[PDB]
């Protein structure tokens, strides 16, 4: 099956340069040009160009021409975006697409321009409690607080609990910092006999927290 | 070098109605249009692709039309799980051209929302922060007003609201509003109470708890 | 051929015309002194009629010394073709014996090693195909210079969106082509065969539907088993 695996998140400086890798299996890698989409925070996507896989050639649209370089690496079928003179503007997620034959994407690269620094979240429990009961359900989470730059991943034990989980698009406080919660709705009966742990992973500070939820 | 103009910006349609979206060229294409779903949070997913071909395992319901400048997205009977951003594509020569998207969400009937507030924890406590979370779940209209009242007085500037995206099954958003406070300042008062407004609320609803209690 | 001109009498000896029923169908290319290499959807095409192979022709009306109406023996189609794809596009044809080679009749070497022809590179097709959407028909054979399209921007979506494999190439289409009545032809790259024109529904001259060959290196195995 054909896979696109793009490198992981990234926060650059203003000024600075990046490289951010599309990682091709599953195809002949030169039978296919890639293409480079970019999706700003809350924004439309936008088409940068393409490059040839086979020949090398490169076209990028307008607004791209200038700061963006596509290349490759043939012999470990990877295609590259390189991002010069980086701007706060810059900050959004990269996205690498398979152009031609039934319609693959890689995952997409957040990559954030600020002169902040990195900083792990600090995870605190959402307690379940008599009040926090919608009669014969209850609620619980996990705040996930004080981190930068944007992404984090919840998952709610081991990704085994996804039905009623709200994990809530992240918050920047005064602070200059992000804060989110995710939370999800349980039946009351369950909370002595089931475990609940919130798995948050933040990659930029290679943070990987597990926190047990229970009532206080 | 190609340009093209997507409408509308946003619609709000009900289960079962027929949503159409428009992309016009500056140029003749031919019929060299494709069209993307990109659903909350996921990588965008190419649905349609020139000729008006239905990619295989999307439902029938999706179906493209127009040749030439003037291109059509129909969604003949929308369902829970078609609420996402839609953008069309123009691939007739490089470099290709997206639209700007068009919003879909769902009408559906009013939902109170279900409200929950959460003390801040004892380990936030000893690092010398306070933060209390009121949670609105499952609600619909998106419309909704939260007031923090710290024993009875109201609260500005010290709380901040995130709302989800619609929900792909039951066309509900949820709402937490976070009141930050100093563990001085939270331990100098009582009442935390979120006071919420909402068009499925015959009255402000009120949740509430006693700092220790 | 689209786009191109006559071709110098007899200048490709290897040229062969696929016939049914006396009527010029296919193209064809002597690979052999008994055998005839065309495109699998001209047998198809063909059904009940007389397949017959017409070597050292310029004009197919005009009679002549050299022009030589060969029966078909045996029609061997590449057993994974398929009438609804366009992969594994290959036809052998034995004649009814050994054609008498001369100055207007000689097989072509064909490409053995499996590498790809650069992008870019000029080669010759040649073929009784039509000369103008309407239809038209060429008495004389007709040839036409084209360069080799990369197979990346031949899989872009706006063109032949992935269906050019490793087995297949392209060239340049844009209002010089290969057309209807040319599959099965050759795609001649520097004196060496490359290429067999490969059949379809697509529209010929239109620069967003790249000219499509077989390569026949990749075949190398399953030519060579036939011929002996
Ligand atoms: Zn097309
Ligand atoms: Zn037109
Ligand atoms: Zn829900
Ligand atoms: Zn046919």
């Amino acid at each position: 099956e054909v896979q696109l695996v793009q490198s992981g998140p990234e926060l650059k400086k203003p000024g600075a340069s990046v490289k951010v890798s599309c990682k091709a299996s599953g195809y002949t890698f030169t039978n296919y040009g890639m293409n480079w989409v970019r999706q700003a925070p809350g924004q439309g996507l936008e088409w940068m160009g393409w490059i040839n896989t086979y020949t090398g050639e490169t076209t990028y649209a307008d607004d791209f021409k200038g700061r963006f370089v596509f290349s490759l690496d043939t012999s470990v079928s990877t295609a590259y975006l390189q991002i010069s003179s980086l701007k706060a503007e810059d900050t959004a997620v990269y996205y690498c697409e398979r152009e031609g034959g039934v319609n693959n994407w890689g995952q997409g690269t957040l990559v954030t321009v600020s002169s902040a620094s990195t900083k792990g979240p600090s995870v605190f429990p959402l307690a379940p409690s008599s009040k926090s009961t919608s009669g014969g359900t209850a609620a619980l989470g996990c705040l996930v607080k004080d981190y930068f730059p944007e992404p984090v991943t919840v998952s709610w034990n081991s990704g085994a609990l996804t039905s009623g989980v709200h994990t809530f698009p992240a918050v920047l406080q005064s602070s200059g910092l992000y804060s989110l919660s995710s939370v999800v709705t349980v039946p009351s009966s369950s909370l002595g006999t089931q475990t609940y742990i919130c798995n948050v992973n933040h990659k930029p500070s290679n943070t990987k927290v597990d926190k047990k939820v229970e009532p206080k | 070098d190609i340009q093209v103009t997507q409408s509308p910006s946003s619609l709000s349609a009900s289960v079962g109605d027929r949503v159409t979206i428009t992309c016009i060229t500056s140029t003749d294409i031919d019929d060299d249009m494709n069209w993307y779903q990109q659903k909350p949070g996921k990588v965008p997913k190419l649905l349609i692709s020139g000729g008006n071909t239905l990619r295989p395992g999307v439902p029938s319901r999706f179906s493209g039309s127009g040749s030439g400048t003037d291109f059509t997205l129909t969604i003949s009977s929308l369902q829970p799980e078609d609420v996402a951003t839609y953008y069309c594509l123009q691939s007739d020569s490089l470099p290709y051209t997206f639209g700007q998207g068009t919003k879909v969400e769902i009408k559906r009937t009013v939902a109170a929302p279900s409200v929950f507030i959460f003390p801040p924890s004892d380990e936030q406590l000893k690092s010398g922060t306070a933060s209390v979370v009121c949670l609105l779940n499952n609600f619909y209209p998106r419309e909704a007003k939260v007031q923090w009242k710290v024993d009875n007085a109201l609260q500005s500037g010290n709380s901040q609201e995130s709302v989800t995206e619609q929900d792909s099954k039951d066309s509900t958003y949820s709402l937490s509003s976070t009141l930050t406070l100093s563990k001085a300042d939270y331990e100098k008062h009582k009442v935390y109470a979120c006071e919420v407004t909402h068009q499925g609320l015959s009255s402000p609803v009120t949740k509430s708890f006693n700092r220790g209690e | 051929i689209l786009g191109g001109r006559e071709a110098e009498a007899h200048a490709r000896p290897y040229m062969a015309s696929v016939q049914v029923n006396g009527e010029h169908l296919c193209g064809g290319v002597l690979v052999a002194e008994q055998w005839v290499l065309s495109a699998a959807h001209c047998l198809e095409d063909a059904a009940d009629g007389k397949v017959q192979v017409l070597l050292g022709a310029h004009s197919l009306s005009q009679p002549e010394p050299s022009k030589r109406l060969y029966d078909v023996l045996r029609a061997v189609p590449h057993p994974d073709s398929r009438p609804d794809t366009i992969d594994h596009d290959l036809l052998l044809l034995q004649l009814s014996e050994k054609a008498t080679l001369g100055p207007a009749v000689r097989p072509l070497p064909w490409q053995r090693v499996d590498r790809d022809v650069e992008p870019g590179t000029l080669c010759d097709v040649a073929g009784w195909g039509i000369v103008s959407h309407a239809g038209r028909r060429p008495d004389r054979l007709q040839h036409v210079l084209l360069p080799v399209l990369d197979r990346a921007t031949c899989n872009r979506r706006t063109h032949h969106d992935g269906a050019i494999t490793q087995r297949m190439m392209c060239a340049e289409s844009n209002r010089r082509d290969s057309c209807k009545g040319d599959s099965g032809g050759p795609l001649v790259c520097g004196g060496v065969l490359e290429g067999v024109v490969t059949s379809g529904s697509r529209v010929c001259g239109n620069r967003k539907k790249p000219g499509i060959y077989t390569r026949v290196a990749s075949y190398a195995a399953w030519i060579d088993s036939v011929l002996a």
